């Protein structure tokens, strides 16, 4: 009863929620209520990212989505933004991306697992690969460093303090307080 | 163990366990090795088992049958479905029985694997046909007429020492 | 959060 | 729910759903939705099978209930219609029965698993054998094919598209488009 | 949210459903609906059987309840009727029974399991024994057949469809069309 | 579901049920149940009792609420009365029990576990033997037995039937039709 | 439905079931309950305990809450009090103490499992011995015996009927009828 | 092992495990084995088992009763109830026990497997006339009456050595 | 339906639990129902705290929220305060800490399971270093004492009661009575 | 293996692992073993055990007792339970522990399993007997009375060496 | 296996699992054996092993201690708490290590069951004198004080060959 | 069995098996036993495993470096992680592979358990000092620079026969 | 079902 | 079930 | 499905 | 449960 | 838990 | 079992 | 056990 | 362990 | 593997 | 191990 | 998503 | 099995 209540008046003032891993559902309701905001194309949409990471495919079908709609998209971080946490926390409009003072970023490269006969894998991995690739020039794109230092950053995970994460380009600024 | 070892060459075999494939086969082979010997000795078989399979009960059964030495059967704290029909397949004269024994003689039971009817119906008829063999083979044996196993044999039956005695299933109950 | 967000 | 909310409109214009495999449950509710349907005794009911089938019993009470009453039911078989599903499909009123293009439909032979005495597996195995014998003797009179026929091919498994169907006499016409 | 309007709708109509098996919490149900409708002491109360039997107790409580009331009890048999479903059927008033056509009738045998020390299994064994005989009565003398024939008849599992039910006076007539 | 307002609708009336085993959870419920209905002083409480037993502290607390009112209590056996149900049947005000024609009641004695140390295991064994001479006791007073008679029938389970558990005390008077 | 309504009624008229076992989710819902009838300060508030008892924290923050407020708390004991239950039985206000005449109290000595290093097995040691020391001088304070027979009765677990609890100080007087 | 064969060619023999088919089978093959030679010497069996199977306890103790030489049987720790009549059951005057020795007697538990009615009426007759059976042979080997050990059997009955030797269960104690 | 409408009708007052172990979904929660009532600038925010501990980032991320909104936040501690939960406790408004006089707080050092290559295991070393000298900074910040006395103090597990708590600084005061 | 066997020759007696059935078994089979080889020459018995059965427990002290030459017993790391009474039941004047030794007594323990209480009333009858004999028969083999076994018996209670050997359990040290 | 026996009969022993009853009983087994040829040659003790109970370990200690031959320990490859305390306890001037072997040295770890507190409070009790012990006996083979070592001991602590011989846990470190 | 005995005395050892504690304990035995022969001699390890342990990989490593008698390795099939340092760690100038053999190098896997940020400090850095041991360790025996040997390391890199003789790890390969 | 039930 | 109950 | 069902 | 509670 | 939180 | 048997 | 068994 | 056991 | 190794 | 360990 | 669904 | 095999 609670949680309803509080997430319904939240989404009231264009405000979406993403406190969890990212799979199928999480996406297709954040991408339905993307869409719903979407009617009113003046005003902007607030998203909060707390969230160790999920599946590519949905992460890019939030990207799309995200980028579709003229309404200017804020992202917060707050907590833990991680894999495609971070990557959707960078993917805001320029000049509005914020986290808190004490939330962390984690740049983390895909993984995932195959199996199957040798062709198979092949394919899988050509795959795979170019889904790193597509990854690696998207972040490059949006955060202004170059391609192959994103590459070279991307190789190991790496921690982010607010600080250090507004200095290499993820975040806009830090909010301080009310 | 040592001792079955010892026992073995007084042509004793004890039938301990649950009937099924090896103890079926090692039986057999047993039988078959105390035949090769001196064929004009008896072989005494020590019964003590619930039953088991029903392969192995046709299989030890017909080698008892073919072996030209006498087997005499004793029976040994309990005996039944199977094991039953093993201490009255001994030759006539030579079914022995301790005082306390006890002797049971059930139907078969069967579990036909799930599939369409047609193997279903395959598989009871066989089952049927199996059942009416031992009724048969059992009545063959025993001074009792077909129907009155016909009465007996549907659901379970126990038979003590005298029981078995007086129905006909063994010979001689032991003493002392 | 406002300001400014809301 | 939106399901539920679309199944109640659904059946509250005139139709039936069979979505799943044929059990009590679904088979008394189903029964229960027939004669809630048959206080009107003009207007025909619609029933919609997409099932792998199910228990006979359950069956032969969807079937009974069909055949008893004055109003007339238009089977449409979309997806698979298998075992108990393309009996029930037949089993609607003559010339009422359709199926989509790619509708595809499965003559199955009855199957069970019998254990326990001697004498239970053989009042089982006649139990079985009239059982089979009252499906073929019932199938050949919907379908008008003889019933050596009918007993030769239900010997296996035998697959039917939407017009190998219509020639067998399984089912009068298969629609196209609206 | 089918299921209970359709139920709700129907028990209107002084209907009630039996399709699963019998144990306590069913039994206590039917119980309390049973008693519901008793308060209209003239309207008749018809009940639907599909099930394959369950416990003895619960089976006797709502026997005990059909015949305590002055309102008669209409048994309509459909699908499958076994164990204690068919002794529920066969409890019925009196010219009052009736089976679908293709409706399947299963006089079963009491079966349990017994634990304990040797006088527990004893005194579980006579009381065991003594709702065999209390069954055997009771259903010689709802079906009119002698008591002994009924024993012989029930020593296995015995089976009937409609027309060989009716005539053994299980059933008092069959259905055939609406 | 059909349970949730037909109870109701029977406790509207005074009803209250005991179809299960007995456990906290349920003692609660009755225990809340009997308080409730305790607010009109002047109407009697109905019981009916199908259950095979339980723990025995639930038992007796809702028998101590039972005996604390001054609304007359009528128990009405159904089905099965064993353990702490023939306990809470026997409980009822006197000239006001009654039982079904096949309804069994079972006399069992108290049974439970024990663990822990040498020292522990004594003090629980005193505090069994403690309860089961209370039970015995609470029995003796209620049915008009002797002590001593309640005990030694007491030893092993006992089961009755109607006319010789009224004969016995343990019932008033047996239901023969409404 | 049903086993909610009556626990709604009972609060209205300021009465708190305690049914269950003491752990985090019970003593927040209680200790919130407590508060929300805080808000008159001039009508009592009936706690009614039937519990085997719980954590130590959980009762602890319920008998803080109970005697924060100036609302004065009886204490009604049903069934079984022990650990914990008896504790909180035990500590109602002074005069306002109340058992049934079957219910029974065990006075149970804590009990926990540590592990890991030696240190961290130490201090949690010596966290349980304080907690043992707090809880009998509790215990003493409100039932008025010494420390010294508090802490040798306490060695091992002890069973009180009624009357022996009136005796020792646990409970102020004992109800027999309305 | 070493020393259980050691000990055995001095014919004693261990019943250490709990009574089965298998455990059964060895000891009496042991027995056997023990009497072929020159029967003019006795068996000591020492028991330290809390019972086990029925049958193999009856087959066991007739495996006893049937051999000419005298068993000893001597308590070791505890016994319950198939160790309890296996040692009551040796040669009168010739069986002992250790100071400190617990005996067990209590009535057949039995496990009647679901089924039709027949059937556990069957079974239940079946185990009923067993445990006739069992207190019937017990008062024959002790000094009791038969309506004596029917009271004391319908519960758990544990003596001491004093006790059993008192009761009859036990001739003599021995000491050191 | 007991607990929803007490813990909305106590949120009506501005009062927030934390009675369970912080994780992402309750750390939601808890942000969402702080933004809800920071609607109104001018009035406290009350927070009751009885938990065993949580994640890290969880708890940062509701340190942020309390830190960041200009309604001054009142925590009291009652029952068990461990972990992430003395450091929320902590971290109240200065003047506005409280705890119940049994209350009882656990200093806790940060714990994790680290898995994977040799680089992998050695940024996260720095990551999990960099996170307790984060916690050590903040804590002696709130709480007054130097760095190297909480580095010390918080090296092993240690425990307080209320008033040690208040001498340590850890709590402005400790209520008795209302 | 081989170790064990070699030191069997000169009467050493190890009991490393729990008390139970099969491992009294064995040792009183040992036991028996070296009364035959010569009644004149001691047994030695080195006990490493946390504890175990109390049937097993009384068996082997029984075997102690009979056994007429002397046993001497020493203690190595650690002895509890069934090794502490064991250890300080061997012949008087003649029981050692290593410096370092971890001697624990406590009071037995059990599971009364689930049945009707007057099976639940003779269990805990019978385990409070055990008990009584149990103390009486430590008490007997040590200078501290039965009432001071009552106190110090209640909860667990360890002892080192020199507190062993100054309660009584122990009457000598092993130095070097 | 035929190498463990043949290293063996050179006066060898390998330890090379965990400490536990079975593998101190046959340690000290062996230690006994090899004392039983003549005392004046040494015995080497190969210690891999990532350490274990208690109980055990000082079995095996006192055991050493006992011994008059001068018993000489070699580290390699790995030597965890259990195995730390043997290898420093072998006798002065006779400890050696592989060059690249790791040593680790922390305090006792136990898992106290639940139950009533005052079970708790013996139990921790023990636990800290047991730790206590421990430290002293450490300190008491090498040359660092028992403050130093207690300071030392209270997390993990990691050396090498040249940092456990500066310590004082290694006399020399062999080469080649 | 027999054929690996049938290899043994003639100085071949198998290391078949990943490695672990009593691999390692084995082959450093039957190193010991075959340099108590004659140390001029040469022992041949053939090697094909996929790695195992670190403590039991640096056991045989300098097991291998301690003693006199020259040590070739031939690989067989793979040799990864422990495997490949073993068989760099032979007599230069006699290390050997087949055509199609496999080398994998990579750097140490570990799974540090949960614990307080100190425990996971102290197994971190014990870690890092691992790795860096032995990557110069192999740094040592190849002629490639330790730099060359970090960047490599870094992932998991493969090598055939060719490609190993070229970076130094093999100084001849098998051709027939 | 009518007729006749319902 | 009344008469009498209800 | 209409025409003709509905 | 009144008198006295309530 | 007035006074003074509410 | 002899005699008779063997 | 001798005497008297063996 | 001798002296003096053995 | 001679030659050369054996 | 000679020298000197044998 | 309009233009042009919706 | 001789006659005839073997």
């Amino acid at each position: 009863g609670l949680g309803d209540q509080v997430y319904n008046r939240l989404l009231n003032e264009r405000i979406i929620f993403l406190g969890q891993p990212v799979d199928d559902d999480i996406a297709n309701k954040i991408t339905a209520q993307l869409l719903l905001l979407a009617s009113d194309p003046e005003k902007d949409i607030y998203l909060y990212i707390n969230s160790p990471g999920g599946s590519i495919t949905a992460g890019m079908a939030i990207y799309d989505t995200m980028q579709y709609i003229k309404n200017d998209v804020v992202t917060i971080a707050m907590g833990l933004a991680a894999a495609m946490g971070q990557f959707l926390l960078s993917a805001g409009t320029p000049g509005k991306r914020f986290a808190l003072p004490n939330a962390e970023i984690l740049i983390h490269q895909p993984s995932a697992g195959l199996a199957g006969s040798a062709s198979d894998i092949k394919i899988h991995a050509e795959r795979l690969l170019h889904t790193k690739k597509r990854m690696a020039e998207l972040t490059s794109q949006h955060t202004g460093q170059t391609i192959e230092q994103i590459t070279r950053d991307s190789d190991r995970d790496r921690w982010f303090d607010a600080f250090e994460a507004k200095e290499y380009g993820l975040i806009d600024d830090v909010m301080t307080t009310a | 163990y040592d001792p079955y070892a010892k026992l073995f060459e007084e042509r004793v075999i004890f039938l301990g366990v649950q009937i099924d494939d090896a103890s079926a086969n090692d039986v057999m082979a047993q039988l078959l090795c105390l035949e090769s010997m001196d064929p004009d000795r008896d072989i005494s078989v020590y019964i003590n088992s619930p039953g088991g399979s029903f392969t192995a009960l046709t299989a030890i059964y017909d080698t008892m049958q073919y072996v030209k030495p006498d087997v005499q059967t004793v029976c040994m704290g309990q005996a039944a479905a199977a094991a039953a029909v093993l201490l009255a397949a001994g030759t006539p004269g030579k079914r022995m029985a301790l005082p306390n024994a006890r002797v049971l003689i059930h139907q078969p039971y069967s579990e036909t694997g799930r599939g369409q009817v047609s193997d279903l119906e395959i598989a009871a008829n066989e089952i049927l046909r199996m059942r009416s063999q031992l009724e048969d083979m059992l009545a063959k044996h025993s001074t009792t007429p077909v129907e009155k196993i016909r009465e007996d044999i549907e659901r379970d039956k126990i038979l003590t020492a005298e029981d078995a005695l007086s129905y006909g299933l063994i010979d001689q109950v032991i003493s002392t | 959060f406002s300001p400014a967000a809301p």
